């Protein structure tokens, strides 16, 4: 039959082309040309052709001889993933280093060996960082397990299993050289976040849910457990940079892995039609594509024996970068899949054109095209114009791999729902919603009363004993046992905080029920707890996102306990927000979700339940008495304070004879009689004390990170403000925050405090934020100190007095007035302006086309040379540094508005205009000419000398500051005048201006 | 305040304007008006007085505009000058003067369907001393 | 009118598009259809901070309100009420979707708008003015940021809250709105309790206002202290600015002025507005008959225009470098990219309330020693 042939054919392909070069014993192919190594990416990547041959055999075989080509078929796929895996687990060393903290240097080795599959190359002499080869790996181990292929023997393999998991869940928030293994845009590796590798890591885990290794025949403990926290961490950072692969390159080819075939992650479809039609525009060739703009390899250029690019890639690197048909294989793959078939006719009929026919005359797939050495100016002129000619190594297994899978595929021997028997090609379906389950218990039996009293009817925490209830922190800590192993030196799964996604569902411990309350009613750890407004606000926003996604199945459930401290100052009534809540999650509308109250024993009939196994067994004498007898919180504190300072770490205080009372004791103490007070004057001195950390501040941090901003913790000026443009542990975080913040101590709780609610409200209303570009705490503390002190007319003192004692529903929404915008009313105005250099929207741009006709703009000595135009883009973000840099030098921020305005007018009036200066323009020298004719007219109208007054020290007449910025009399015509008078100065005696 | 004969005088000089009824003057008509009266505004010329006219660059004139246009106070001096320039277009011969002739042959030339007698009976009814000819304070007080 | 439970299962709420003192407008999707619709959201408890008087007279102000926009239901330019849920806490008024914001924004964007948009907006809200005065409804709530716009440049009247019937022969007594809009009448009637009231009339002021505001670019009427704004309009001493209206018709100006007048009864009403020669425009028609008189008269005013269409071109002038070295505010251009430059960048300054104004941006008047002179 034709089938018959066809499947010899490809057989004969594949063993020709591929099958060659096992390299038996190992089973790991050697990485293409003489280079004797094995990557881990190309050997996952090369065993696909193989897996679909093998799996049309075996459906079509009905005869022994198809059935030995697909066992032997099969028994390949499982060598060569045994192979790799004895690799990966003969360094669990490496993992379990890695499992605590992120370094480079415990990372897992990228280039394995052959036979013996020992290291090649030390710690120090390659880029040891590939989060996506992993992740790839695993999914594609989970895909082939489903199938039915065996690849687990042992049971130690799934421990060793389980470890890995942990090791690439913080992918969301780790930085990787890449998948080009060439760090950033140029060289010099510097780790920093892609979102191939976030794609990728989260299809992973995804796939291994709820797969079992040992197939239909497997037992109570044979299935790996995953989180859905870091699932739904991992799609928030893939949408939020979807369209750009990083925050250095515009845009990346590799994103199309992504958004195709392999690892299916990606929602509204529409970002996927956009993004391929941005590469398409952008990257499309005429013998494929590139990777990304400006990469030199393989050029005439760049003295390929060495590296480290030299930063002199002004032109010597563009519109030459050379090819790579990979791009193109894949299109065919994408088209082919879901339901396009003309566009894969397309594609297969340019692809056809660009390849070469080797030994025996079949398919071979070169690397790339490279430009000829001479034709090099002709292009720069008319791109994609000149012929290329191969270079390079063309044995590409990968490519020719992806391309006769793609083929197999669309002659319609094998279906899609055979290589994913996951289903993973249904991402894009809506779900329409859910429902929340929401039950209220009484902690006592006067909180029943209470509610009862008013009409809510519930039940205490007793009468429920088969059921209990406690912290989520005993559940993480509880789940730090999963996967520990005392012969192989595995720890188990690293302490983490537990998100609502977790605690949300039912819990089965040896035939027991237990249900935890959510984390943000937790006391213990911060005083944001505390306030009952603040409370009902992370209600909403946890029942709104849990109403979002729940991607699980079965009804959610939560728990809401009332304590003791939602009561009233009599404690004989619950707050009137706290009954107002109570009374809208009834009638089934609060907040962005439907609720639905009632009882516990209801909800266990429809709710998901987890059923847990690895659970199951196997003279400071005078000082104190001073204290003692001294009474005020004030006093209390600052002896206790003193106590700790100097002899009193963690040494007995001896207050009571009968009980050894350490500071610390006591200091804890000291919260119970805070509280009740509600003075918050001591209670953030005391956390000071104590040194409490907001747990997720690594996640807030890199969540203000990723849309583009760069972070400043530390009050100017240099050195000490510091720039945390990259992610950073948490204890790196915390240190470098104490460093900053040096011994004012308190300084520390308020920028923790303001990066909360940065945090908080940049994912509600991300508009706020527009026409900022750098974030500084130290300047915004100030902002609002002198604005307190402005609106009180008190002294700096009183003023943070009075700003230490504001709530933090206050503080919040001081923070919003502040940042929404809503003599003395001018001046006011620019002063708040310049001090957060709220600039406009297309500042930057402007200022590089100006440049772009004059020598450069210098600023009282600095000048800003015009060069740098072509060494840099107006999207990128070291120009905006240096301008920003630039425009900082004089200190005062009215100043920095001036000048800003000066350039903008500069600009607008440049465009008239139809010459080139040649000469470098000073903004100062302009400002002053404006100032002196301003002064003049002024003088002349007849207004007295006192309201023409002037500076202590910037010698410019106060009302110019107040003066409007429009209007026939205001500063912009004065800046305009200035400006034409000082190019007039420097003009071939015409203007010729004409519009 | 304008008056209905006034918005029908108005109404009545647009259509004139207007050779063919299609809403708007069109640059095409404006140019062929231009050179009936013995002028060759250039291509450019005409864009520049439609854009100017006009308060935006769609290049098409409507009534409301025109309207606007003919409701202007133009003073005296200006006034002056346009009434000149008038009687210079309906004076081309050099005698300081208006006759049936002349009416009749700018009436053709405008596009005006007329008859000896009508003129004759205009001329007649427009002058005031019988003498068959216009001067200068008639024709400025009839502008008004 | 019904339960919560038919409002649950017909419609699917979505995304934020905006939000109010004490309501949020989100999307909603009709399932028996997938139309697109607006729904707003009013919670009648005030999240529980409010006493049941509150309460009560918030719920009799949303069903008085629903009840009369109930009869207006029809007209092309109004808003309409598709569906209402109602519960012990919450309304649920569904409403036509819009796209674009009210007209704040866009007059913030283009800083002012030319007579084309103009034209035809104010024939809009004088037809829909005239046909409320028909059906004996006043309004008093006409301002800029009442008015939704369309993807075709349609505008509706919406915030019919303080709309209330007027029985006939009846005065009413009642002052509401804010300051700037304020009719002379009104503040007449709150400073003396002798005043027979306002009417239907006091509905012509604002537009008036709203049409000077389009126009020049500010308030006719504004000030820094509530006192003298108010004496400012008691007086009624409107002006042009010099280098402001010299590009204007002399149609607009005598129809803003006649729009505001201070004695009631000469106030200009809709169907009079909707008849002045600003509006007039022909289609065809073949009955027009004169004397000679009139030929010669279309005759001398054709041959006029055509004179003057040349002089006018002409009296065009170039850049003068040197004038703009003198001053660049008087052409026209240099004052447009100045005034846009402006807003650009302080366009975040200007929001809802006396507080902040577009009119706080220019500076008209000579700052100098004459500041001094303030009031009283």
């Amino acid at each position: 039959s034709n089938s018959g042939v066809r499947l010899d054919g490809y057989a004969r392909l594949v063993q020709q082309t591929i099958l060659c070069h096992q390299n038996p014993v190992t089973g790991l192919l050697p990485a293409s040309y003489d280079q004797k190594d094995a990557w881990v990416r190309d050997n996952v990547y090369s065993i696909l052709a193989v897996w679909g041959l093998g799996l049309a055999y075996r459906k079509n075989a009905d005869r022994d001889e198809d059935k030995a080509k697909a066992y032997e078929l099969e028994q390949s796929v499982v060598k060569l993933m045994r192979g790799l895996l004895h690799c990966m687990i003969r360094q669990v060393d490496k993992v379990e280093s890695f499992k605590y903290s992120q370094s480079t240097k415990d990372s897992l080795h990228a280039k394995y060996n052959t036979k013996t599959c020992a290291t090649v190359v030390g710690d120090d002499q390659w880029g040891h960082l590939q989060l996506d080869a992993t992740s790839v790996y695993l999914l594609f181990l989970a895909q082939m397990t489903a199938s039915g292929l065996h690849i687990i023997h042992s049971l130690d393999e799934v421990n060793f299993i389980q470890n890995l998991v942990f090791y690439i869940e913080a992918a969301y928030k780790t930085a990787d050289f890449g998948i080009w293994e060439r760090g950033d845009k140029t060289n010099q590796g510097i780790s920093e976040l892609n979102a191939s590798s976030v794609g990728m890591a989260k299809a992973a885990l995804e796939a291994l849910d709820e797969l079992d290794l040992f197939g239909v025949k497997g037992g109570p403990q044979s299935v790996i457990h995953v989180l859905a926290d870091e699932v739904q961490h991992c799609q928030s950072i893939l949408n939020s940079l979807l369209p750009r692969a990083s925050t250095s390159k515009e845009v990346d080819a590799s994103l199309l892995s992504v958004v195709s075939f392999p690892a299916f992650a990606v929602e509204d479809s529409q970002l996927v039609e956009l993004t391929k039609q941005e590469i398409i525009t952008k990257l499309q060739g005429r013998y494929g594509c590139c990777r990304f703009l400006r990469d030199g390899y393989k050029t005439p250029k760049e003295d390929p024996n060495r590296l480290y690019y030299e930063p002199a890639e002004l032109k010597l690197f563009e519109n030459i970068e050379c090819e790579w048909p990979l791009f193109w294989t894949y299109f065919i793959l994408d088209g082919v899949f879901s339901g396009n078939a003309e566009q894969v006719q397309e594609y297969k009929e340019a692809l056809e054109a660009v390849l070469i026919k080797g030994k025996n005359g079949v398919p071979l797939l070169p690397e790339l095209y490279s430009v000829p050495p001479d034709r090099v100016d002709e292009e720069y002129q008319n791109p994609h114009t000149v012929d290329r000619v191969p270079m390079g190594k063309l044995p590409h297994m990968w490519g020719q791999s992806l391309y006769i899978l793609g083929s197999l595929m669309a002659e319609g021997f094998l279906a899609p729902g055979e290589i994913d028997p996951l289903n993973r090609r249904f991402s894009t379906v809506p779900k329409p919603d859910v429902v929340v389950q929401v039950s209220i218990l009484a902690e006592t039996e006067e909180i029943k009363t209470i509610l009862k009293d008013k009409g809510i009817y519930v039940e205490t925490i007793a009468e429920v004993y088969p059921i209990r209830v406690q912290p989520a922190r005993i559940l993480s800590h509880i789940y730090s046992s999963l996967g520990c192993n005392n012969r192989m030196k595995l720890s188990g799964r690293p302490y983490r905080h537990m998100g609502v996604l977790g605690t949300s569902k039912l819990y089965d411990i040896r035939k027991t029920i237990f249900t935890f309350t959510p984390q943000f009613i937790d006391q213990q750890q911060f005083y944001l707890a505390l306030d009952n407004k603040m409370i009902v606000e992370m209600l909403r926003t946890d029942l709104s996102y849990l109403c979002s996604r729940w991607r699980m199945t079965g009804q959610p459930t939560i728990t809401f306990p009332i304590s003791h401290s939602m009561l009233d100052e009599d404690g004989t009534s619950l707050n009137s927000s706290i009954l107002a809540a109570l009374r809208k999650m009834q009638d089934g509308y609060f907040g962005g979700a439907r609720v639905q109250t009632g009882k516990l024993s209801e909800f266990l009939t429809t709710s998901c339940c987890t059923h847990l196994s690895f659970m199951d067994p196997g003279d400071f004498k005078a000082l104190v008495l001073q204290l003692k007898e001294t009474s005020s919180l004030q006093e209390q504190a600052d002896i206790l304070y003193m106590l700790y300072t100097m002899k009193g770490p963690d040494w007995n205080t001896e207050l009571y004879n009968e009980r050894s009372a350490t500071v610390r004791e006591l200091l804890t103490e000291l919260y119970g009689k805070v509280g009740e007070i509600r003075h918050w004057g001591l209670i953030r001195y005391i956390s000071g004390i104590l040194r409490k950390k907001v747990e997720a501040l690594d996640e807030a941090c890199t969540d203000l990170l990723s849309h583009q901003k760069h972070l400043t913790v530390g009050l100017p000026p240099e050195p000490r403000e510091k720039t945390i443009s990259a992610p950073l542990p948490y204890e790196a975080l915390t240190q470098l925050i104490d460093e900053a913040s040096e011994g004012d101590m308190s300084i520390s709780i308020l920028t923790q405090e303001i990066m909360v609610y940065l945090a908080m409200y940049m994912r509600t209303q991300p508009g706020l934020f527009a026409e900022m570009f750098r974030l500084r705490i130290g300047l915004i503390i100030q902002v609002m100190a002198t604005e307190l002190a402005h609106s009180l007319r008190c002294s700096a003192e009183e003023a943070t007095e009075g700003l230490m004692n504001l709530s933090p529903s206050a503080m919040k929404n001081l923070l919003h007035h502040i940042l929404s915008g809503k003599q003395g009313q001018w001046q006011r105005r620019r002063r708040l302006d310049g001090a957060l250099n709220r600039v406009p929207v297309g500042f930057y741009q402007k200022v590089w086309k100006v440049l772009q006709k004059c020598h450069g703009l210098s600023v009282e000595g600095f000048v800003l040379p015009s060069s740098t135009t072509r060494e840099m883009t107006p999207g990128e973000i070291k120009f905006s540094v240096h301008v920003e840099s630039v425009l900082n030098r004089v200190p005062q921020p009215e100043y920095r508005q001036l000048l800003v305005e000066a350039i903008l007018v500069l600009t607008m009036l440049a465009d008239i205009e139809i010459h080139s200066i040649g000469s470098i323009i000073a903004v100062e020298k302009i400002v002053h000419i404006a100032n002196d004719l301003f002064l003049q007219e002024q003088k002349t109208l007849g207004a007295d000398d006192t309201m023409l007054a002037k500076d202590p020290a910037s010698g410019i007449c106060t009302l110019l500051y107040d003066s409007a910025p429009s209007g026939r009399f205001g500063t912009m015509t004065y800046l305009s005048k200035a400006a034409a008078t000082y190019v007039q100065e420097f003009l071939p005696h015409s203007i010729c201006a004409m519009q | 305040q304008l008056t209905e004969e006034q918005i029908a005088e108005f109404k009545e000089a647009f259509s004139l304007f207007d050779k063919d009824g299609d809403g708007t003057i069109t640059t095409k008509e404006l140019g062929t008006v231009m050179r009936s009266l013995g002028q060759n505004p250039t291509e450019a010329e005409l864009q520049d007085m439609i854009n100017e006219v006009d308060a935006d660059g769609n290049g098409t004139i409507d009534f409301p505009e025109f309207l606007t246009m003919m409701a202007r106070k133009m003073k005296d001096t200006d006034s002056e000058e346009e009434i000149r320039e008038a009687f210079r277009v309906f004076d081309k011969d050099g005698n300081g003067y208006i006759s049936a002739a002349e009416l009749r042959h700018v009436m053709t030339n405008l596009g005006e369907k007329l008859t000896d007698e009508e003129v004759d009976e205009m001329i007649r009814e427009a002058d005031i001393d019988g003498d068959g000819q216009v001067n200068y304070e008639e024709f400025v007080q009839m502008m008004t | 009118s019904h339960s919560a439970q038919d409002f649950y299962e017909n419609y699917e709420p979505k995304e934020i598009l905006g939000r109010g003192v004490s309501s949020v407008v989100r999307r909603c999707i009709h399932k028996p259809t997938s139309q697109e619709y607006a729904v707003k959201v009013i919670d009648v408890t005030g999240g529980g901070s409010f006493s049941p008087e509150e309460v009560r007279e918030l719920r009799e102000a949303t069903l008085k309100e629903v009840d009369i926009l109930r009869k207006v239901s029809g007209h092309p330019n109004i808003i309409q009420l598709k569906d209402t849920y109602e519960t012990n806490t919450f309304f649920f008024l569904v409403f036509d979707l819009m796209k674009r914001g009210e007209l704040f924004d866009y007059l913030t964007e283009k800083v002012t708008l030319s007579e084309k948009e103009t034209r035809k907006i104010m024939r809009a809200l004088l037809e829909v003015i005239c046909t409320l005065h028909k059906l004996n409804i006043v309004h008093r709530d006409l301002k800029p940021e009442n008015i939704l716009l369309d993807d075709n440049m349609n505008i509706k009247l919406t915030d019919f809250g303080f709309s209330c019937q007027l029985e006939p022969g009846e005065r009413l007594r009642e002052v509401c709105g804010t300051p700037s809009y304020l009719a002379p009448e009104i503040i007449e009637c709150s400073m003396n309790e002798d005043h027979p009231g306002y009417g239907k009339e006091v509905d012509m002021w604002s537009t008036g206002v709203i049409m000077y505001t389009l126009l020049a670019g500010s308030p006719p009427f504004w000030h820094r202290k509530q006192m003298l704004m108010l004496r400012m309009i008691m007086s009624g001493n409107y002006q042009f600015g010099s280098p402001e209206w010299d590009d204007y018709s002399d149609t607009v100006k005598d129809l803003v002025s006649r729009f505001l007048v201070v004695q009631p009864q000469n106030r200009y009403t809709a169907e009079e507005a909707l008849a002045h020669p600003f509006f007039q425009q022909y289609l065809v028609e073949e009955v027009r008959h004169f004397s000679p008189r009139g030929k010669f008269k279309v005759i001398a005013l054709t041959v006029l225009a055509s004179v003057r269409i040349y002089y006018q071109y002409r009296r065009v002038k170039p850049v003068t470098r040197e004038i703009v070295i003198r001053d660049p505010y008087a052409l026209r251009p240099l004052r447009r990219l100045i005034d846009a430059y402006a807003f650009r960048i302080y366009g975040h300054w200007v929001k809802k309330g006396q507080q902040q104004n577009r009119a706080a941006l220019f500076e008209n008047t000579p700052k100098a020693v004459l500041l001094s002179l303030a009031e009283e």
